[PDB]
């Protein structure tokens, strides 16, 4: 072929806060310095649309080229499933590309957001595992933080969403912090955001007693 | 008591309303305050002047300034 | 572009098990009509080796085939971090394709197995979540499975292997149960089996106390 | 559902007080004389307590009785947000009412008291009125009492606190006065109480010079 | 246990203008699938009226219904403090349900309206609360904004009117406004409506010198 | 400045009359001028046309529309 | 610009220590002082007889009776 | 520390002898015991009849055989 082509979706987090800007970005890899002219057409829902923007060309070691078009979306557009397609026309490929891209069909599904306390075996390290599950939710498109007195707790991983044998989702978000702060009895929170929760927000706290 | 407060907006000319308890985010923007809310399952934004703004929903929307950040 | 061709390492559980058979398995994708032999050729360290077998050809849409070798490997080779290369040598492509697979290098370092009770808000439920932590290891190779009364307990999900700050791999599993087993006070067990184990084999267990 | 229940947090004072008793009170209204037998079951964060207090039967002109359940907490768990349930068990409906009751989540803001003295417009009356305003606290559990000269002054009013648009929260109180006495110069104080004060504790004065 | 029934008084600035259209509204929840069907009789003073609407149908969470009449109302009706009953006829409901709504009873007394400038503790701040105290006032249906250079400032909130040592209503609102603005010399002012004030408006204004 | 002018307006067919300083709020709808009056105690409302509105009453709705709005 | 006082005290029989800048309300019942106190965001209480409770602490205790009441 | 049992074998003819510590799996072919061990640090596999097998080894095996599965 010749080029290569990605299509991402918006940040869970910026489709569920009117305050923020979703986008679908379109990446684009490969690309000949040998006419490195890119044509990019967005259309949701087949309806042509002009108001993406492509970050100009950018090159790496072997001069070939990475172009990334940005079409900022709708909340409500992304979240009641429309589709985000986008033909990328280069020279090198044959053939233009066409790639859609849309949330998860199926009935919402309500999170169960439930923190689980270090394994007692564990206590005898230095840093102990804060751990919070996160059950039973649709989509999967989700964010889950963690914060305590105010602040954010950003020593945390979370695991992908896993689907369940009901066809819902989980996943597990682990928290690590000095065995010192969980004995004192500090308190730590889970804040997960998902478009089935009541105010796309729900929060789940911890601590030693 | 427990009201039902209505939130009444202009979408493509289109006067809408929908009540403050399918509104998911709220958000300011200048004398603006945006919305998204779902109502019986769609999913859908609207606008308001500050002045034209209930209590409820500035109410709303100072909570989330606190909480959802 | 022509064919494709990928690579797949042995299953955790066999390449822990003398009583097993590890396997590299070389996936060809996308051979045509047009010029449908393909020849495999397998090394190990450069070495031919001609103990390798053939599965017959198999369709996809495109008309296009898809051809497995399965070159079985010994325990030692692949666990000492040998290499295995496939060469595939189809017309069609202008010259025959070479591919490397090989365990991941680096320190083997120890799983930390830890098991959580479901918490407190999740027994309104019908069914509850428990819970085991793999914590600190690597490679990510790993198995694990759940059992009660020495029997499969076959209700769980693993989540995928996940990047740690400090390069070691965790992950959860979830064993699903009904409350009143949980609640009469029955044990369960997760078994983990990894290199870096002592008998390439442990087991932690979870009851309501 | 024939009787009523009702679930009472601590006086906003005795949880900043050690030398005090905060208590959560659950109050039932409308039981039968038919079936009378209520019971109580008390949680915190879950976990059964067997401290409460049952009040004996109060009967109304009525026939129905009330009955309340005092359940004594520790300032410290109140503050650090622990959640108080009451498990009330009724004959009469064939379903116990389950309540729960919690301090307000979110990051504690220390109040601003600031005392404003009255009106010029407001002089041409017999008494006239001293406020004090409580500006950006959280949460809105406050206390606000007024003294001069070493005395209670018990003629104040206070509004119920009210959510700012920072979702802080401010209210007023206002002590009515002779104006008289404001004319001839003393000194009046406004004690506030609340989580986020040193001490728990300030005070603000106020006198015509 | 079936539906249940309330009713709301009109808007207070709709009964004080002949401009506006002043509504007595009656809502009725918990109306399920079984039997979603409503009927609704209006009256003043004992005399039905047909000049109620009834908006459609609304379900919440638990899937029961939410029914809304809005019958618009004479000024003079409502504040020379007539009956306005409805009757909510579901079948679930043994008897069809009667609620009652008017405005307070009691000889009307007329607010006094008192603007307090910011402390001067508060100075030091970027943002400044200017303060209304609207005190001595029945019935409690009041209205208040503010104002500068003949535009409505928003940016205030007004306490609930509290019940005085006297029966009379009081409370506080509060405007803020940048320090700036405060200190440039600009002029602010209050408006406040009542029945028992002449014209039903009256105004006091707030600068810095 | 003790005002005191009267509106003559028709209720039910009969012409009733109300001092100006018992008239709480006015509105125009037209050249039909609405008007909320409050007597010895009692609230009632009337109407008049503009040309027969004496020009107290069309001062006071003017004062009225920037005041109340 | 100076000093600082520590508190020693049990709890659940581990000997825990709090700083007297933490501590937001002190009350004496006979020869006990308990004490709230607010440890980097999570409040706690304590114990400690009067005879091994520092001149700070009841010195705090003593402007406490005085001014909370 | 407390096992030491040494178990010989034979690899390419020649007669290599491993601990039994070092051994991570033991599995059963007729009166044939395999074993895969970690000698130092590098893996290797080697057979042995049952007859020549110590008896830690065929203990090992039937824990195994349990275990693993």
């Amino acid at each position: 072929g010749g080029p290569s082509v990605f299509l991402f979706p918006p940040k869970p987090k910026d489709t569920l806060m009117i305050s923020r800007t979703p986008e679908v970005t379109c990446v684009v890899v490969d690309v000949s310095h040998e006419d490195p002219e890119v044509k990019f057409n967005w259309y949701v829902d087949g309806v042509e649309v002009h108001n993406a923007k492509t970050k100009p060309r950018e090159e790496q070691y072997n001069s070939t080229y990475r172009v990334v078009s940005v079409l900022t979306v709708l909340h409500q557009d992304w979240l009641n499933g429309k589709e985000y397609k986008c033909k990328v026309s280069n020279k090198a490929l044959p053939a233009p590309i066409e790639k859609t891209i849309s949330k998860a069909k199926g009935q919402p599904r309500e999170p169960q957001v439930y923190t689980l306390p270090p394994s007692r075996d564990e206590l005898t390290k230095n840093q102990v595992s804060l751990t919070c599950l996160v059950k039973g939710f649709y989509p999967s498109d989700i964010a889950v933080e963690w914060e305590s007195n105010g602040q954010p707790e950003n020593n945390y991983k979370t695991t992908p969403p896993v689907l369940d044998s009901d066809g819902s989702f989980f996943l597990y978000s682990k928290l690590t912090v000095d065995k010192s702060r969980w004995q004192q009895g500090n308190v730590f929170s889970c804040s997960v955001m998902h478009e089935a929760l009541h105010n796309h927000y729900t929060q789940k706290s911890l601590s030693l007693s | 008591d427990a009201e039902f407060v209505k939130v009444k907006f202009l979408l493509n000319g289109e006067e809408k309303e929908v009540d403050t308890s399918k509104i998911r985010d709220v958000a300011r923007q200048g004398k603006n305050v945006k919305f998204l809310y779902n109502d019986n399952g769609k999913y859908g934004a609207g606008n308001v002047d500050e002045k034209d703004a209930p209590k409820e929903l500035l109410d709303m929307l100072a909570r989330a300034e606190r909480e959802k950040k």
